[PDB]
């Protein structure tokens, strides 16, 4: 203008989002126990 | 303004805090993952028993 203003105003554009924030539950996996060497007793059945 | 700037980077610090809580009960032994197991193992033990 006369002063030095612009007469076509100026971009104002949009700013970033605020995001959505993630987490995870990751997995792991330890296998089952190898079943033991079996001993017999000396006692009968209803006492073991 | 530098007021709500500050309201702002606090309430982004409730986010992450709420992230954390929720990352936290994901990944803890005692999670609901292991309850769901525990309960349809013991379940089963029960109508066998």
């Amino acid at each position: 203008t006369i002063d030095g203003q612009p007469l076509s105003l100026s971009l104002y554009a949009t700013p970033a989002d605020p995001s959505m924030l993630l987490s995870a539950a990751i997995t792991a996996s330890q296998g089952g126990g190898d079943l033991p060497h079996a001993v017999m007793p000396m006692y009968r059945f209803p006492v073991i | 303004r530098e007021a709500a700037v500050l309201q702002k980077n606090y309430l982004e610090t409730q986010q992450a805090q709420t992230q954390a809580q929720l990352a936290f009960l994901q990944s803890k032994f005692s999670n609901a993952a292991l309850y769901n197991w525990l309960r349809g193992r013991l379940s089963a033990i029960y109508y066998q028993f």
